[PDB]
This record gives structure tokens, C-alpha cells and sequence, in this order.
């Protein structure tokens, strides 16, 4: 029982889960071929003579992101057909990932998801990694949520997105792709966690001291965040918590289901042996505005709920004293209709380190998945991006000429605008 | 690359 | 098998260990060939290391000390820039504390013996003689070179000279300090030395 | 974290700063191919002030070589320590500025200033925060006085926060050459008063004065007297380049030596200096460097400090020394020689201590002071200027290439009032 | 419990921290790495496997003097962001330190002081070390008092100044930075110890008999001042004094909080063993009006309070005998509103011996923190320099250029004028 | 590891100490490499020290003494000025008492054997002859040197010739007598010598 | 440098 299927769509989805499966195999003991020289049942199956295979469905339209995965070190670990590729790219078009090519690929991805679920004996939920602000992560990701809801309904379709940063973008059509993908990000997903490149960039400078980190070092931190989020599932904890309680004791009224991630400590090895790592200090660092992984400063806003993922040699009486210190802090605030908003969680196992990664051996870690009204502003900034492009129909011939009716831009606008009104009426 | 496996966690 | 497969250390240790495994099977339920973890290696021979007094110390003298290979050139401007800084790092860890922390083995890519000696006279940590084949073997093992006269086996260069790579007892790459690499921390990659968890056992 | 960008203009400017990059190189172990020999942490930890990396390990100087001729910049390149500078940072110009201030400033220098400003914007703005600019030129020719001040004007409006330290070489008129020295000198002074933070006045005759009555040389050549200038240029920025017990900065000199913004023309000097058969006869202590840092001849400008008063003064000591002596000797010169020291500023002295002495020596010190006796340099050029000006002297070159008559009277006004402003505080 | 945080600002602050944190390291046994081969709690922490991180912030706008501890042996002792540096020095400009370039480094200083206060279970004081003769020590140091007095109100803030000497300045704009920075040390400082360099030069000249001492030798004796000051916070004794009781039994009416230091078992090994350095002789050398660490003669002032800190094999009977013989002498006089004017405190710990420095092995110590009306002359000498400079508006274009209005010069002189007027008013 | 990590004396000390430590490690939960507090050596071998009658004495003779090395050069006007005051101080502070207080061991920086003997004939206390490697190893151990011929490893020079340096049992630096130092008092720093706290134990 | 520890004072 208790199986979690991970779905990765896009370049960023493949590369993030690339660090995830590296960390999962290194943690449980599975080598890059499958062999171990039933805690693995959450992310692996088991075939005969210890041939553990990940339950991933890596998905992209271009082959030049996934072909390296099937020719490098982890080519025999992964099942050869789970890595699904089309032939040409989505060209950063939503409509080319949703209205032209992709129908030849979703029939292959849904079938392999079907065999991946037949091997299960009770799925906790569909963990997902995508990149909103592109062609495959936006368009083909939206198509996957449409089909997964109608087929595999009443199941926990978690999502972890790569929402475009306020300043660093690496593209010009992400104002179009981000809010045109937020339909499935609002009506289909459940624990949609917002991540962006810029905030993990600033974390890597401040804590990890890396002045020049790359897509590797960001995906390592996201892999540790996912490892902490599914930690009582794989390992024994004093206060276990599953994906069902993330959807109940962290989520208000149903349309409000966007989170914001945080991790602590992300501190480097040269710093590591110089300071305390007590649970009161680590939740002070986890509640720092600069450690927020959305560039979405929570000093302005109101916390509706907060989920804490203490992990390691963590004593519960020290946890309750730590959250009492957080409650007595005046910088952060909680909404009036939430007396207790501090669902905690403890897993006994200390977090693992990859040999050669940027992190250090740490006794305790906290993953702080919080829902606030501050995250209205990450949609307010793309609201400003969209009406500055679409005011005179920019880049729309590329989308109408491939299948998209012109009004789909405008019903992406009150989909965002009702999202803003909903987040502003919660805190009253 | 093929990273070395961490030592096993002995039960305590 | 670490860090690569096509290196003289790895083929040589593989040959010795599975020959030992065949000898044990002949004098014998043993699996052939042995596992990589079951393989044991002397990383350095008896007379390969010399200190500042040019006196030979054995490989077993390095226990409990975070040791790193320093692939260096006498005439290279990056190596000549990095060397006073490595001297200060050696001082600032090996003076401040009751226990010795770090050792640095010196592997030379210098053109000839006398310029190897002139570069090595400025350097107080351990070194390997240039004409010894162990330097050439370590170059192929850790994939360090300036230009491809050395035939790589479909691989690439892990890094270029200068290189400070923390090494283990059986020859694995513990961690790479990125002096001149894709991460590119000149002068400050030495602070990434995790001497607590990199130990020569 | 802080960078000095050196721009050298003129035949005097290029040759002086070629010695400056030679002495900064062996203060930093730099071989004249870019490689660094000799092992020391302190000789590279603050080398970013004058050198940049080149992804080959080559330390390349921050030199912005300039002269309106393919002349002395060919000799700088072909000579020793000449391969260090980038060939890109060698803006040539082929038309020639023939000792005429309006040539470098108005009519030929205005078509190459758009390229040397492009070079200095590529090389100085491409960092986090530059400390300032260092300009070396002579106000006697046409290139240093004309093109040099043109770049000085453009840099102060593009960067109206940074310190421009200018090691200007004023025309010393007792024994000199070219007949247009007063025209080029006065037409540059009325620009250096506004858009120049520090101006260290250097005269050639005082460099010969050190070379004859202090070093006892046989034939003082231009290379020897360019070496003495480079001593002062390295010594002022010593604390910016090496650690010390009492660190300083070019802004610490500016705030402790400029009582009012127009009065910023300093007398410079540098002397743990000695003759050839006397370094094994002369000791080395803080009082001995002190007595050869105020006296009469260690000044590199031909202005007697006794013929005036010190508005304010500073001393950049270098090397291992006791902090009691570096304080007590500045007190001792303050109270013993009180007539040559103003009173409306009490305790007119800054001391500052480097820990690394220069190469070979055990301790050195450089003077920069705001003595009001600098009025006798502007007066010694004004009385030559008005002599030529009354009968409309060598002028049809200046007026013929785009200068009206009002510029010359405006040149006389802003330099006559500079002497008068020094009168009010003497 | 029992923690004190030292706050070094200005270049003299780093160098005085190199000697003080050195002495605290020996006086509890910490090796140069940070490992002992719980008296240490006021100065160091406990970071797992014997690691001992100091409780300090080294703060400077110029990186050069904080880099020498970052590149020497003690990068590994100090936590590497407890040594906050900058880019450009304030450059002897109170305007630059307090308004212009100190307002970007003040964020990292207050964030780190907050982190250094969150691991405290009862904090006694903030031992700020500075030098009011220059740039960042006069500027940013003043602003740090403004931020500290508003977030930590009840907290006491001790302050070891390095007030300008009469005839020795090493800076000519020094009278401006001294007078303009009185308000930080008058309304936002609870204890203001006034030191100067010349008095340490004289003590080193006639007592230690080093004819030619350096600043590093000046940092010897000031290190001995804080060791005797925080002696009772760390080791047991017959009578103990904490920083609450220094600012109670010594400080009169709240504006008068200006004290003077006089350590006096200053002796070196050529003299030391020839004389009895017992309680009577070390306290007569303490009250001697040439061993004051101020260049301020007490023979024209009235002792309002005195704090003798005997430290070693000192018996309380000899303390009460020593306070009798100093009370029966006419050359020492007291204000009439003081029947009792001594807070004697004994620490059993012997004075820490100095291998290779300047002092010698002495079995007992004494340090005085005494408030007198004689200290109304260390500011009158700097009045004459300020009025002479500001008469001709000298050096004030450097101040007004970064946004320091010409007005503040007048009421900084007027604030010190009311400071002087307050001092002869007590002595009537 | 005092005062200098890069000294031949300390590298020989380290090699001997952890060689012996490895020997009883294999002979016997032990700490490796041994810490400098438990590290031990002999500073002077059996045939090194030489008194005024040219008869050899070993190290254990200096128990209860305040022992200082005198690095000196005969042709140096520095040393020519310093020698009579060192003679006076040694004379009077060793004659005035019932216990022999200090002892001085002479290390030569002379040109040759004849100059060494001519300089040592004016000197009554102990000496190490110039052909001994002990003089040169002590020069590199305590960083006494007149001009950079021998490579110091990016490190300092404590003094120029001459100097008196009091020494400990394990080669530590007890205190520096400031003749030619950062303090600069010629022929007067000898009064800073305290013979109490620095005993050869 | 680091000191040795003072001896323990036995009770009487
Ligand atoms: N964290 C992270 N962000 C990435 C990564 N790659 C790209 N991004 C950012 O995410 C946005 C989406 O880029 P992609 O991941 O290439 O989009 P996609 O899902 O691959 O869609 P297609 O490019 O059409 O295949 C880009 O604008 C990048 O800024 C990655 O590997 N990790
Ligand atoms: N006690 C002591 N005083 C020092 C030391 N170094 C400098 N000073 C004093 O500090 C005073 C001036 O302050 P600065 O040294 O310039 O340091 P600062 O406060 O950072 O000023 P800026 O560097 O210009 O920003 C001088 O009068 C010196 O006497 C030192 O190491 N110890
Ligand atoms: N110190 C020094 N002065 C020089 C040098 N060359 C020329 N001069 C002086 O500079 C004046 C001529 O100006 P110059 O800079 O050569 O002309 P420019 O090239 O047009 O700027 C003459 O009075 C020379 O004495 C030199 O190499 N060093
Ligand atoms: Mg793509
Ligand atoms: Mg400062």
C-alpha cells in the first residue's frame, strides 16, 4: 500500500525529478541499476531479484531532454518505456502543447500511468512536477490534469510548479503561458506549491554561499523539499502525516489551494559545525522572509495555515515550544478565523546528503509548506505582464494559427481576477 | 554520476 | 569503479582482487568477480610519498587526516596564483587545533625534473616523484590534464590544472574543490573542504 | 572590492606611469609576462585594485594608455614591462597634438575622446564599485593638458561621486622647454579647480633637485625622475593595496586635506631616500623619516614650504613600526615648527600606517599636504602668462582652431582667484 | 543564562576584538579552532562536538581590517557571517557612516545580533566597542545604537569609547566626528567608559616599560579591563557584581553615566617579582592620578562613585582595609551626596597570565570603573577644536555633501554644552 | 606544531611520533594522528651540545635551566654590539645566586669553520657546530635568517641575525626577546628575560 | 596559548 506516482512534464520537470530519483535511490539503498546491496514501496516497486524500478512517467515533447536520461548513469534504473518522448518541441506555445501535438503523446502517457496504478494497492496521490511558463509544462501539463481528473478522480493530484519569477524569465511569452495554464492549476490540482527560480537563487547565495549555482543546485534543494514532504510515508515518525492531511489541515475554502515552500537549513558545510541546529532556531530560519521560495515576502499578508515537517532527532516538547515562540512573534500574522494553524509533523530519520552536493550533514530539518494571502501578489505581477502584452494582441498569431480561439486569453483573465478577489476576501 | 551509497543506519 | 571505470588504478585493483578471489575459490560459495566494495587497494606504494625532508613515509601514516591531491604545474599562472593561498590554508587549519586536519599530496604536471624540484621546494606538504608512474596513473584516474595527448576512453576532463581533489583510502573522489571548473570558485573553493566527513581511513 | 583605474595621457604621462606599473608589478610579484612568482598571501589578496584576471591566470593592469601620436606608446610597448597592458587599451590617434592645448581639448582630441571614454567605460564600469580614477599627465604639452583635461571633464559628469586623483606635472618655468608652457598650464588649471578631487603638483626641477642634492646622481635621466614620481603614486594608495595597523583610503586623504573644495592642490614628497655611499651610514627610524619628509627638498614640487603655511598635512607611513612614534613625531613637528602650520585648524596632522614596507626598504613614508605656498606656482605661471598676453603672443593657433578670446580671460580669472583664496588662509 | 554580546564597530573595534576574544578564549580554555581539550556561556556557545563559537559581531565598512581575521587562523573560530564587512569605508566622515553607506550594512548587523540574541536564556548586556575619532566607528556605530535602543529597550548597552586624545589625533577632522557623535553616547547608552590612546601610552611607558608600544599593545590592557568587568559573570567570588549592578551602584542621575577605567596591577617581569603586589599597593596605584586611562586628572574633580574589582587571591579583610586608607587621604575627594561610594567585587579567578605579550604573572588584580566630575574636561578640550574649525566652516562641505544638514553641527555642540553644564551642577 | 608547521624539525617530530603511535596501535580505540600535547621529541641529539672545554654534553643536562638559543654571525656589527651585553647579562645573573639560572646555546650563521671557531672562542656557553644539520634545522624551525636564500613557505621571518630566543622542552616559543623585532630595542631587551616561567622541563 | 588547569582544592 501507500504508493505515490510521480509525473514529470517538461525540461524542468524532468531535471527536478532527476535530482529527486537520485536522492531517493541514494537514501533507500537502491543503486543506479535497481539492486539493493518495505520502506521503498512509496517510490519504487520490486521485481524478483531486487530489481527496484521508480514509478515515474517522465514526459517531454522534444527528445533532447530525456535522451540523456536513457543513455547516462541512470539508464537501467529507469524503465525504458516510462521515459516518453515526442519528436519535436512545444516552442513555448500553450496551444501547441494543448491543441496540436500532444494528443499523440497523452494516449501513451495515460496508458503507462494506467499500468503504473495497476501495480499499486492504494495510491496516496499523484505527485507532479511541471514548469508553468513554457510549452510542455504549461500546455501538456494542463492536458494531463484534464484527463487525470476525469479518469482517476477523487485522488490527491499534488502539483509542484516552476511559476515564472518577477525579474528573471529567460523567455518573453511566459506572461502568456503562466495564466493560460492556471485553469488546470486552479480547478484540477490540490496542493499546488509555487516555486520560482529567483527565490532559490537568493537562497543559494545567502546560505549555500554559491555565487554561481546552476539548475543542478536548485533541483537538489527541491529534491530535499520533496523528500521531507514524503518522509513519514517512507520512514517511521513520532507524528506521521500523509497527503490526506495536507489537504485538510492546510487548505481553507476549496478554491484557495496554493502553497509556498520553505526549507531549513540550507546551510553550507563550512558554516555547519559552527552553529546550533535546535528546533527553535530552525523554525526561526524557516519563517524568514528571505527563505520563502516564491519571492513572495510574507510580512505583507496573513497566514491561513502552516504545515511543519520537522525531520531528524526532534523531540515533540521542543516543537510545541518552538511554535509558541513563532506565535508570539509580531511580524507574522494569522487570519481571525484560524485559532490553530500549525499542523506539525515529525519523522525520526535524519535527512540524507548526496555525496558531492552543496549541502551538509544535518541532524534536523524543517520543510514549511504555508498557505497565505501573500501569494495573491505572484498572480498580480503576471496580471501586469499579461495586460501589457495583450493590450494590442502580441504573439497571438502563433497561438491562433495552431488551434486556439482568441477568447481563451480573456477567460484566462477573470480566472486570474476571481483568484485575486478570492485571496483578498479571505483576510477581512 | 554514480554516487557512493551512504552507510546503513544501524537500529538504535 | 569510482570515480570512473577506464583508469589504470581501477583495472589494476580489479585484476588483483578478482585474481585473489579466484585463488580463494580454488583453495575453497564465493561469487566471481568480487564486489567493488569488497575490493581492497593500496592507493600508494611503499616508496612513493616524500615530505619536505625527502624521507619516505608509508601510506598508513595518513590515517585520520583529510588528504587531497593537488595537480599542479610549475609554470602555470593559475597554479602560481593559487599556491600562496594553499600555503595559508594549510597553515590556518594545521596550526589552529590540537589535531592535524589536512594533508596535501602534490602531483606534478611539470615538463621536467629540475623545474619540478624548483616548484616543489616552495611546498611543505607531501609530494610524489615526477618520474614515478603513480602520477601518470592518478592523472588518468581523476581525469586531469591540459591537452589531449593522453588518450581518454570516451570520457572527458573532470577538471583542468590546478586541481585540489579530496581523496579516499581506496581511491574514491570524496569531493572536488572547484578551483577552475564549471562552478568556478577561484580562491574560495578551498573553504568547501568538509574535513570532518572526508577522512582517510 | 575597490579598484583604481589608471589613465595616462601625454609623453610625460605614458612614461611616468610605465614606471608606475613597473613598481606596482614588483610590489606584487608580477613578472613581465603576467605570471606571478614568489609566494605570499598578502601580495595577491588586494591585487584587484590594479590588476584583473584574464582566465589564463594573467594579471593585466588597469591601464588606459593615451597620447595623440604613435610615439611613446610604441616605446612603452616595446620596452620591458610593456607586454602587460592590453593592446586594446592603446588608443593611438595619428593626427598629432603639437604642444597646443586647444588641439587635445577641442579640435583633434574630440574625435578620439569618444574612443578612450568607450575604453574606460568598458574597463571601469564593469565591476561592482570602483574606488576612483588615477590620471597621470603633464600640463605643459598639448596631449596631457588638452586631451587629459577633456577626459577629466567627461569622467566627472559620468561619475560625479568617484575620486579623481591626478598626478599632474606642472610646467616648472625656471629651466624648461617649449615656448607655450604658460598657455597650456593656465588653460588647464581653470578646469582642474572644479572637476578634480585631488591634484598632486609635480615639477621637473624639484625632481632634479632630489636627484642632485639628495641622491647625488651623476646624470639624472628622465627614467630616474619618473621612478621618484612612481614612488609617491604607489605610496599614497598603499593602505588601499595592503593591510595595516591604521588603514586609510583616498577618501580619507580627501576629507582630511581639503578644507574647501577649490583648495585641493597638494605638495607631494617621498623620502627614505639616500645617496649611494650613505645607506650604510644612515639609520632608519620614525624621527629620521620625519625629518626628511618636511624639510626643504623632499618636495617634488618646486615650492618652498617655508614660504607659506600648512593648511593641513598628512603622512602615509609604511612598514613595521611603533604606533607611539608615528603619533609623537607628527606632534613634534607640529609644536616645534608652529609658524609653518595654520592655527584655525588645530592639530593639522593625519598619520596612517601600512604594515608591508616597499621592496628592499624597511620603512618608507609619503607626504601629501595642502600648503598655501602653492600660490607661488600659480603666480610663477601667471606672471609669464600676462607677459605674453599683453602683446597677443603665440595665439593664432589657439584662436584659429575654435577658441574665442573670452576663454583666455576666464583662464586668468579662475587662477588669479585661486591664489587669492590661498591668501585668506595664510 | 549569563550571556553578553559584544558589538565591535570601527577598525579599532576589530583590533580590540582580536585581543578581547583572545583573552576570553584562554580564560575558559578554548583552542584556536574552537575546541576545549559552564563558565564560558557569557562569551562562547556549545555547537555539538566541542565547538565554541564566540558571541560577537565585527562590523566595518572597510573590508581590509576584518579580512585579516578572515584569513588568519580564526576564520575557523568565528562564524563566517559574524564578521560583517562592506565595500567602501566611511572615510573619517560621520555623515557617511550614519546616513549614507551605513544604512545598507545595518540590516546584516541587526539580523545577526538578533540571531545572536535568540540563543540566549537571559542576556545581561551589549558590550559595544568603538572609537569615536573617525568614520564607521562614529557613524554606523551611532546608528546601530539608534536601532538597538528601539528594538531592545530594557536591555542595557555598555559602551567602551576611544575618545580623542588631547595632543595625539592621527586625524584632523576628528573633532567633528567626536562632537557630532555625543548623542549616541548620551541618550542611547547606559554606561560610557571613556578611554584614549595617550593614557595607555603613558602606562606602557612607565609601568610596563615598553618605550615604543604599538596599538596591539594598547589592546592588551583594554582586554584586561573587560576580563575584570565580566569576572563575576563567569567565575565565583566572595562578592559578585553583574552589569545590572555596575549601572546601579555607580551611575547617578541618568544623564551622568560617563565612567573612567583604571586597571592597576600593570607590571612586567623585570619588576614584578621584586615587590609585594598585595591589595594595599595595587589599590593605591589604582587611585593614583596618573594611571587613569583617560588623560583626565581626578585631582580637580570629585569622585561620585568607584567600582573596585579585586581579582585573585584577595581576602575581604584586606579589601575593607584598603578602602579605609584611600578614604582618609585629602588628595582624593568625594561629592557630599555620597556617604558610601564603593562597590567592591572579588573574583576568585587569578589574572590570566600573558605568554609572550607584555604583562607578567600576578596573583591578584584590581580595576576601577569610577564616575567623577573630572570627566567634564575631556569634552572641554574638544570644544576648543570644534569651535575653532566651525568658525570658518572648515571641512563641512564633506559633511553636507551626503545629506548631513549644516544645522546638526550647532546642536551637537549645544548638546555637549548642556552635557558640560550638567557636570558642574552635580558638584555644588 | 609550535611555532611553525612547516619546519623540518616538526615534520621529523610528527613522522617519529605517529610512526611509534602506529606501532603500538598494531601492537594493541586510539586516536590517530597523535595530538601535539602528547607528541614528544628530543630537541638536541646526543652529540650536539658543546661546552667551552670542547667536551660533548646531552640534552638532559639542561634541567631546571632557562635555556635560550643565540643565533649569531661574527661579522655582523649587530652581533658585535650585542655580544658584550649578552656576556654581562649571562655573567652577572648566573653568578649572583646559589642556583645556576640560565644557559645559552649558540647557533652560528657564519661563513665557514674558521670564522665559526674564531667567533665561538669569545663565547663561554654552549654551542652547536656549523657542520651539524641541527643549526640549519633550528634556523628553519624558528625562522631566523638574514636574506631569503632558503625557501620559507609563504610564511614569516621572526628575526634577523642576531637573536636570543628562549626555548621549551618541545621546541615551543616561550617568549621572544625583542632585539631586532617589531619592538626594536638593541642591547636592552635582555632585561625582559624572565627565568622563572620558562624552565627546560 | 591555552593554559594548564589549576589543581583541585580538596576539602578539609
Ligand atoms: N528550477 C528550474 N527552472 C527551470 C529549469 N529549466 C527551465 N526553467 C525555468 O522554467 C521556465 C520554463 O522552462 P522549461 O522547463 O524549458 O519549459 P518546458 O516545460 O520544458 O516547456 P518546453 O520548453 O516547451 O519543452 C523557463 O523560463 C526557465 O526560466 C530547470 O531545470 N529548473
Ligand atoms: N585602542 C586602539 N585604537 C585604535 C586602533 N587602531 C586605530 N585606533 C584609533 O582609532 C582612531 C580613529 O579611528 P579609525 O582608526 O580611523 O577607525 P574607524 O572608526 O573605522 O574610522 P574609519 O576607518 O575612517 O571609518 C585613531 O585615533 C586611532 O588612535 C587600535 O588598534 N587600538
Ligand atoms: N617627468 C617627465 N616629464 C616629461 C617626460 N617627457 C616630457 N616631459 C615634460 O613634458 C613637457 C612636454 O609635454 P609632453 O607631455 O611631453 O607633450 P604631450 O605629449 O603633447 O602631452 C616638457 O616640459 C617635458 O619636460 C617624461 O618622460 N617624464
Ligand atoms: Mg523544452
Ligand atoms: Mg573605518
Amino acid at each position: 500500500m501507500r504508493e505515490v506516482i510521480s509525473i514529470h512534464v517538461g525540461q524542468a520537470g524532468i531535471q527536478i525529478g532527476n535530482a529527486c530519483w537520485e536522492l531517493f535511490c541514494l537514501e533507500h539503498g537502491i543503486q543506479p541499476d535497481g539492486q539493493m546491496p518495505d520502506a521503498f514501496n512509496t517510490f519504487f516497486s520490486e521485481t524478483g531479484a531486487g530489481k527496484h524500478v521508480p514509478r515515474c512517467v517522465f514526459l517531454d515533447l522534444e527528445p533532447t531532454v530525456v535522451d540523456e536520461v536513457r543513455t547516462g548513469t541512470y539508464r537501467h534504473l529507469f524503465h525504458p518505456e516510462q521515459l516518453i518522448s515526442g519528436k519535436e518541441d512545444a516552442a513555448n506555445n500553450f496551444a501547441r502543447g494543448h491543441y496540436t501535438i500532444g494528443k499523440e503523446i497523452v494516449d501513451l502517457s495515460l496508458d503507462r500511468i494506467r499500468k503504473l496504478a495497476d501495480n499499486c494497492t492504494g495510491l496516496q496521490g499523484f505527485l507532479m512536477f511541471n514548469a508553468v511558463g513554457g510549452g510542455t509544462g504549461s500546455g501538456l501539463g494542463c492536458l494531463l490534469l484534464e484527463r487525470l481528473s476525469v479518469d482517476y478522480g477523487k485522488k490527491s493530484k499534488l502539483n509542484f510548479c516552476s511559476w515564472p519569477s518577477p525579474q528573471v524569465s529567460t523567455a518573453v511569452v511566459e506572461p502568456y503561458n503562466s495564466v493560460l495554464s492556471t485553469h488546470s492549476l486552479l480547478e484540477h490540482t490540490d496542493v499546488a506549491v509555487m516555486l520560482d527560480n529567483e527565490a532559490i537563487y537568493d537562497i543559494c547565495r545567502r546560505n549555500l554561499d554559491i555565487e554561481r549555482p546552476t539548475y543542478t543546485n536548485l533541483n537538489r534543494l527541491i529534491a530535499q523539499v520533496i523528500s521531507s514532504l514524503t518522509a513519514s510515508l517512507r520512514f517511521d515518525g513520532a507524528l506521521n502525516v500523509d497527503v490526506t492531511e495536507f489537504q485538510t489541515n492546510l487548505v481553507p475554502y476549496p478554491r484557495i489551494h496554493f502553497m509556498l515552500s520553505s526549507y531549513a537549513p540550507i546551510i553550507s558545510a563550512e558554516k555547519a559545525y559552527h552553529e546550533q541546529l535546535s528546533v527553535a532556531e530552525i523554525t526561526n530560519s524557516a519563517f524568514e522572509p528571505a527563505s520563502m521560495m516564491a519571492k513572495c515576502d510574507p510580512r505583507h499578508g496573513k497566514y491561513m495555515a502552516c504545515c511543519l515537517m520537522y525531520r531528524g532527532d526532534v523531540v515533540p516538547k521542543d516543537v510545541n515550544a518552538a511554535v509558541a515562540t513563532i506565535k508570539t512573534k509580531r511580524t507574522i500574522q494569522f487570519v481571525d478565523w484560524c485559532p490553530t494553524g500549525f499542523k506539525c509533523g515529525i519523522n525520526y530519520q535524519p535527512p540524507t546528503v548526496v555525496p558531492g552536493g552543496d549541502l551538509a550533514k544535518v541532524m534536523r530539518a524543517v520543510c514549511m509548506i504555508s498557505n497565505s494571502t501573500a501569494i495573491a501578489e505572484v498572480f498580480s505581477r503576471m496580471d501586469h505582464k499579461f495586460d501589457l502584452m495583450y493590450a494590442k494582441r502580441a504573439f497571438v498569431h502563433w497561438y491562433v494559427g495552431e488551434g486556439m480561439e482568441e477568447g481563451e486569453f480573456s477567460e484566462a483573465r477573470e480566472d486570474l481576477a476571481a483568484l485575486e478577489k478570492d485571496y483578498e476576501e479571505v483576510g477581512i | 554520476v554514480a554516487k557512493p551509497l551512504p552507510p546503513p543506519v544501524q537500529t538504535v | 569503479s569510482q570515480p570512473v571505470f577506464a583508469s589504470p588504478l581501477n583495472v589494476e585493483k580489479r585484476r588483483l582482487n578478482e585474481e585473489r578471489a579466484l585463488m580463494q575459490a580454488q583453495k575453497a560459495n564465493i561469487q566471481l568477480p568480487p564486489n567493488y566494495g569488497d575490493m581492497d587497494l593500496i592507493l600508494f606504494p611503499e616508496g612513493s610519498l616524500k615530505n619536505s625532508n625527502n624521507t619516505v613515509i608509508p601510506q598508513s601514516h595518513l590515517k585520520g587526516k583529510s588528504v587531497a591531491l593537488y595537480f599542479a604545474d610549475g609554470a602555470d599562472p593559475k597554479c602560481a596564483s593559487l599556491l600562496p593561498f594553499l600555503l595559508n590554508y594549510y597553515r590556518t587549519m594545521n596550526e589552529g587545533g590540537a589535531n592535524q586536519k589536512i594533508e596535501i599530496i602534490f602531483v606534478s604536471l611539470d615538463r621536467d625534473r629540475e623545474a619540478f624540484e624548483s616548484h616543489r621546494a616552495h611546498m611543505p606538504w607531501l609530494s610524489i616523484d615526477l618520474e614515478n608512474p603513480l602520477t601518470e596513473i592518478l592523472k588518468r584516474h581523476f581525469r586531469v590534464m591540459k591537452e589531449y595527448e593522453v588518450p581518454t576512453y570516451g570520457y572527458g576532463s573532470r577538471t583542468g590544472v590546478p586541481s585540489v581533489i579530496v581523496i579516499g583510502s581506496d581511491g574514491r573522489e570524496a569531493q572536488f574543490l572547484p578551483i577552475c571548473s564549471g562552478l568556478e570558485e577561484g580562491d574560495r573553493a578551498l573553504l568547501r573542504w568538509d574535513w570532518r566527513n572526508t577522512k582517510f581511513a | 572590492m575597490r579598484e583604481i583605474v589608471h589613465v595616462q595621457g601625454g609623453q610625460c604621462g605614458n612614461q611616468i606611469g610605465a614606471k608606475f606599473w613597473e613598481v606596482i608589478s614588483d610590489e606584487h610579484g608580477i613578472d613581465p609576462t603576467g605570471t606571478y612568482c614568489g609566494d605570499s598571501d598578502l601580495q595577491l589578496e588586494r591585487i584587484n585594485v590594479f590588476y584583473n584576471e584574464a582566465t589564463g591566470g594573467r594579471f593585466v593592469p588597469r591601464a588606459i594608455l593615451m597620447d595623440l601620436e604613435p610615439g611613446t606608446m610604441d616605446s612603452v610597448r616595446a620596452g620591458p614591462f610593456g607586454q602587460l597592458f592590453r593592446p586594446d587599451n592603446f588608443v593611438f590617434g595619428q593626427t598629432g597634438a603639437g604642444n597646443n592645448w586647444a588641439k587635445g581639448h577641442y579640435t583633434e582630441g574630440a574625435e578620439l575622446i569618444d574612443s578612450v571614454l568607450d575604453v574606460v567605460r568598458k574597463e571601469a564600469e564593469g565591476c561592482d564599485c570602483l574606488q576612483g580614477f588615477q590620471i597621470t599627465h603633464s600640463l605643459g604639452g598639448g596631449t596631457g593638458s588638452g586631451m587629459g583635461t577633456l577626459l577629466i571633464s567627461k569622467v566627472r559628469e559620468e561619475y560625479p561621486d568617484r575620486i579623481m586623483e591626478t598626478f599632474s606635472v606642472f610646467p616648472s618655468p625656471k629651466v624648461s622647454d617649449t615656448v607655450v608652457e604658460p598657455y597650456n598650464a593656465t588653460l588647464s588649471v581653470h578646469q582642474l579647480v572644479e572637476n578634480a578631487d585631488e591634484v598632486q603638483v609635480i615639477d621637473n626641477e624639484a625632481l632634479y633637485d632630489i636627484c642632485f642634492r639628495t641622491l647625488k646622481l651623476t646624470t639624472p635621466t628622465y627614467g630616474d625622475l619618473n621612478h621618484l614620481v612612481s614612488a609617491a603614486m604607489s605610496g599614497v594608495t598603499c593602505c588601499l593595496r595592503f593591510p595595516g595597523q591604521l588603514n586609510s583610503d583616498l577618501r580619507k586623504l580627501a576629507v582630511n586635506l581639503i578644507p574647501f573644495p577649490r583648495l585641493h592642490f597638494f605638495l607631494i614628497g617621498f623620502a627614505p631616500l639616500t645617496s649611494r655611499g650613505s645607506q650604510q651610514y644612515r639609520a632608519l627610524s620614525v624621527p629620521e623619516l620625519t625629518q626628511q619628509m618636511f624639510d626643504a627638498k623632499n618636495m617634488m614640487c618646486a615650492s618652498d614650504p617655508r614660504h607659506g603655511r600648512y593648511l593641513t598635512a598628512s603622512a602615509m607611513f609604511r612598514g613595521r613600526m611603533s604606533t607611539k612614534e608615528v603619533d609623537e613625531q607628527m606632534l613634534n613637528v607640529q609644536n616645534k615648527n608652529s609658524s609653518y602650520f595654520v592655527e584655525w585648524i588645530p592639530n593639522n596632522m593625519k598619520s596612517s600606517v601600512c604594515d608591508i614596507p616597499p621592496k628592499g626598504l624597511k620603512m618608507s613614508v609619503t607626504f601629501v599636504g595642502n600648503s598655501t605656498a602653492i600660490q607661488e606656482m600659480f603666480k610663477r605661471v601667471s606672471d609669464q602668462f600676462t607677459a605674453m598676453f599683453r602683446r597677443k603672443a603665440f595665439l593664432h593657433w589657439y584662436t584659429g582652431e575654435g577658441m574665442d578670446e573670452m576663454e583666455f580671460t576666464e583662464a586668468e580669472s579662475n587662477m588669479n582667484d585661486l591664489v587669492s583664496e590661498y591668501q585668506q588662509y595664510q
